[PDB]
DNA sequence: CGGGAAAATCTCTAGCA
DNA sequence: ACTGCTAGAGATTTTCCCG
DNA sequence: CGGGAAAATCTCTAGCA
DNA sequence: ACTGCTAGAGATTTTCCCG
């Protein structure tokens, strides 16, 4: 599996790790706590 | 360097150092150090370098909001084209969204269209407007306006246009018609050294005309091809290579291993 | 026939571009149409793309330039 | 190229126009129109026709684009000058618009619809118009339960006769026909632009006299002389401007 | 197309049309066009499309302030290694600034600072302590913070060391404090893979070094060159080039048709 | 001679004509009614 | 006496850029330093550098693996 | 390369250390490290020394680098574990402070100041600074008139010292100094750093026993056998790990 | 000389507000 | 007469290690 | 085949707020 | 499961025009 941090929509701090639940050309859609989250790649860092 | 990484360890938990620093000092391996710096969650930090692609498929719209001078501009373009459509609306609201979608696309071919998440946009009243007239709406992610990119640059070019003629009528609406009749037919460029107004034509006629050939194509030309495994349906050959579709997944092979029946 | 419809669906351009470049990559050729996906050619190099990444045009222009 | 005598033929025997020769017989579009110039024997994408509707107490403005039957309308307040006119801008800035064609009124001869018409780039003019708006009025009844107010019905009409009714000779929505038009024109804008362009030079071959320049391309010339085309190669050929 | 560029005037005074457009439209040559476009003022509006250099000799520092959790830290970064320096001050002063430049002066050589024109660096306080230490005090473009990108980045990165630290002790000031060690002491990277502390010692030890033997070549190696023109001190020679200064204007000239005396 | 255009500091509006005093790299030095301004080469045009 | 100190200045390593190129330029060679001006040899060819661009290093670590 | 064996004349000779054969006859100062190191008979940049000082009713807190004499200082509002910290956490974030020799007080002696020393890898150790404070007292009288308050006549007095001051061998600065011995230090960490890196190999010539590894090249390979350092071609050698 | 593996170099982004 | 930069994250291209 | 001139292509930026 | 883009301004590299 794949670790996922992110910066989330405005918030300027970092979250993570979430889970890898889907990897597109350009996003990516995450769980975080139960928390289904879709982040552009350029906000987010897999692991 | 198995004792250096217990000391890299305890310094990195104080100093966050980055690979280099650790391999460095600790004499590590660069790849030990990286994995020392990739196991600490306060240094996951940065993003991925790179930009996605907005789609651009002929029947894509991209629609937003903007302001000047008080009023509210609503603005679409066809993303494949360029090509605009704007109009002042009184409010940001659903119902003044819904019915400028429902005159976009009975005007045009409308099959998806792109936003962000404002209200005016995430209305029940756009929605059944979007469900009246077939559209498909796609909502960017939250907060990204590099999701529609593309409009949000026309809104530049609008503003731009907008400033330039602004002196040559009374009332912001003329000024804004008038810059949507001047980005459409009044600016060449990009890819057929078109106006978007020619290039809009030209994408919604080759679209119509590619879809007939197609079909007509495939209605005569009908054939199985084998290659290395099963059959699969010949789409085009030529030069050396013949292009199919097994199981839809389309794949080119070269002539040779390859033959048709 | 046939071959002129091959021939006809040969002569329609098609700009498109690829998973992390964004430049538009020049003028090829249209080999096949379908839902989802387009065959061309570019360059001597047959090379299939999403929809969603070519934008397909006759350049009425060069056309009647010839 | 080598087809240019079996093209001269090919007019001479079914007077066809330059688009076949140039799909058929592959020549540059100047040399078909060229072709297809030379015999006296053989010799609107553009123009709209406006007028306004009245239903249920409000005006409708109505725009019909006569070469296709593709509609454009909406609900205005007032029949005035000023609203025929931003009217008139929207539909200019949408769709290139030559000509309209109006009835005698005050909207349509009004300083402000002039004023826009001239600044557009619009020339005026003062039955297809009336059937039109009877088939408009059919669908806005058709459809009027489906939406409160009159202008969201008439936008759903518009919708509707635009790209959902079907009709003609292969059975195409006004959308459709609309866009083959305009693509037509964009086309032959072109090639007139392209005229415009090469017969301000002159040939001198083999030297002759001169000789109108129609193509020019890699490894020929394609000129005329004494109502005769005619393909030298390019190193024994010599183009001025005159 | 004498009689084209007269309507693409007239066109152009309403629809202020790119070249391209008229250039299409009215059959004119690009040059012809590109020069309609190029005399309306109302046209005008987009800069180049590069980007200046700042400077980067051994001896200018950029300053610039910064706020965190609503307190001022002011930051300073030597240009050529990265090296910062920073303290949270309590206001925006010009006393509080003077006071700051007059220790970093007295630590490192300070030649030349760099900075905006915010009222602590604008001080007569903050001048007068420049001159007193013999410091060059240069002001960037009102507004252009580009050109302090030096600073300006390093403010980036020390917030994200803050970020990363600020948990490890009670008050902002010791955060501060930490950020500045880490930075300069626990990231290596850049030219030499080095720190910036590291980086800095380096650069003031190359500049004293050479500074004193090119003292010492000059000292002994005297020497006029005829080239092609006058005579010419003698900087450098070697592999086939000789590399002379006349009339304090540096150039590097073939061996052959060079003749040292 | 040659006219300069130019973005002023922070107004949006593009201003100019105004002359050339002083070219470098990176900026230049502008006349525009008799008030001396330095300005970005990114925030200016010379024809 | 003198080719100690040519050789010594050439041991430094020069890190420099050119008028529109945001990159810096890999380690040249120092030839000689002036006021004002620097000139080196990057890749067996002799440029002037202006001093406001050209960052001057010994790279202890270079130095001492030799 | 074949000068070795002069370098090994050299030190049998005038005991000079690694860096005279490196400069002189051009080796890698691994192999002058090893050929100082074989002989028995050939056998600070980090340390300060803090101290406070008094004037005129307020605190100054100074510290020297002993090696160079450069000096660091400033008023403190009182003589506290705080300021001391503070004090300390910046001079460490701004020169590599290693060890601090401090006088038995309570401000050096605080579990404060000893949680700055552990957070930046600083030791502790409980009459250079005498005579520098002596100095620096001297420059705050001479420049006291050019400044209003205590703070910055002490910095004024730190620039003076540390750069307007000149004297020992070739007339140098505090600065100069100690830019020059963090500079020998950094050369020396490196040096440091390549030997615990090639020391953990073992090289086969020739084959022969192990032999330790010195310095690996583009067409030699220099190693050490017998405590007698020899060069082999790279072809005829093979380097392991352990 | 040649793959495989490692390292160096290249490409590109956010934030500095 | 003055001027975008930095450091990390993936991608690509050199460099190296031994058969 | 070869310079010179023209055109096409490449590189890079602000604003979208 | 989704995604930066656009149009102009200088710079660079192809393409062309005739000796
Ligand atoms: C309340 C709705 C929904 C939720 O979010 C807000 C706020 N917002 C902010 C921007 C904006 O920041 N544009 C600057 C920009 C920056 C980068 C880039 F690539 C493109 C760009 F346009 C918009 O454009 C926009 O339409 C909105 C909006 O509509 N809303
Ligand atoms: C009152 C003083 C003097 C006059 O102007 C103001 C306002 N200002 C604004 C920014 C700012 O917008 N940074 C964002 C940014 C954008 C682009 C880029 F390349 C670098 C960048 F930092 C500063 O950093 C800054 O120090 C100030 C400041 O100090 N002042
Ligand atoms: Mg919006
Ligand atoms: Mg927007
Ligand atoms: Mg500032
Ligand atoms: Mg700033
Ligand atoms: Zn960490
Ligand atoms: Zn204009």
């Amino acid at each position: 599996n794949f670790r996922v941090y992110y910066r989330d929509s405005r918030d300027p701090v970092w979250k993570g790790p979430a889970k890898l639940l889907w990897k597109g050309e350009g996003a990516v859609v995450i769980q975080d706590n139960s928390d289904i989250k879709v982040v552009p790649r350029r906000k987010a860092k897999i692991i | 360097f198995l004792d250096g990484i217990d000391k890299a360890q305890e310094e990195h938990e104080k100093y966050h150092s980055n690979w280099r620093a650790m391999a460095s000092d600790f004499n590590l391996p660069p790849v030990v150090a990286k994995e020392i710096v990739a196991s600490c969650d306060k240094c996951q930090l940065k993003g991925e370098a790179m930009h996605g692609q907005v789609d651009c498929s002929p029947g894509i719209w991209q629609l937003d909001c903007t302001h000047l001078e008080g009023k509210v501009i609503l603005v679409a373009v066809h993303v494949a084209s360029g090509y605009i459509e704007a109009e002042v609306i009184p409010a940001e609201t659903g119902q003044e969204t819904a019915y400028f979608l429902l005159k976009l696309a009975g005007r045009w071919p409308v099959k998806t269209v792109h936003t962000d998440n404002g209200s005016n946009f995430t209305s029940t009243t756009v929605k059944a407007a979007c469900w009246w007239a077939g559209i498909k709406q796609k909502f960017g992610i939250p907060y990204n306006p590099q999701s529609k990119g593309v409009i949000e640059s026309m809104n530049k070019e609008l503003k731009k246009i907008i400033g330039q003629v602004r002196d040559q009528a009374e009332h912001l609406k003329t000024a804004v018609q008038m810059a949507v009749f001047i980005h459409n037919f009044k600016r060449k460029g990009g890819i057929g050294g078109y106006s978007a107004g020619e290039r809009i034509v030209d994408i919604i006629a080759t679209d119509i005309q590619t879809k007939e050939l197609q079909k007509q194509i495939t209605k005569i030309q009908n054939f199985r091809v084998y290659y290395r495994k099963g059959p699969a349906k010949l789409l085009w050959k030529g030069e050396g290579a013949v292009v199919i579709q097994d199981n839809s997944d389309i794949k080119v092979v070269p002539r040779r291993k390859a033959k048709i029946i | 026939e046939l071959q002129k419809q091959i021939t006809k669906i040969q002569n329609f351009r098609v700009y498109y571009r690829d998973s992390r470049d964004p430049v538009w990559k020049g003028p090829a050729k249209l080999l096949w149409k379908g839902e989802g996906a387009v065959v061309i050619q570019d360059n001597s190099d047959i090379k299939v793309v999403p929809r969603r990444k070519a934008k397909i045009i006759r350049d009425y222009g060069k056309q009647m330039a010839g």
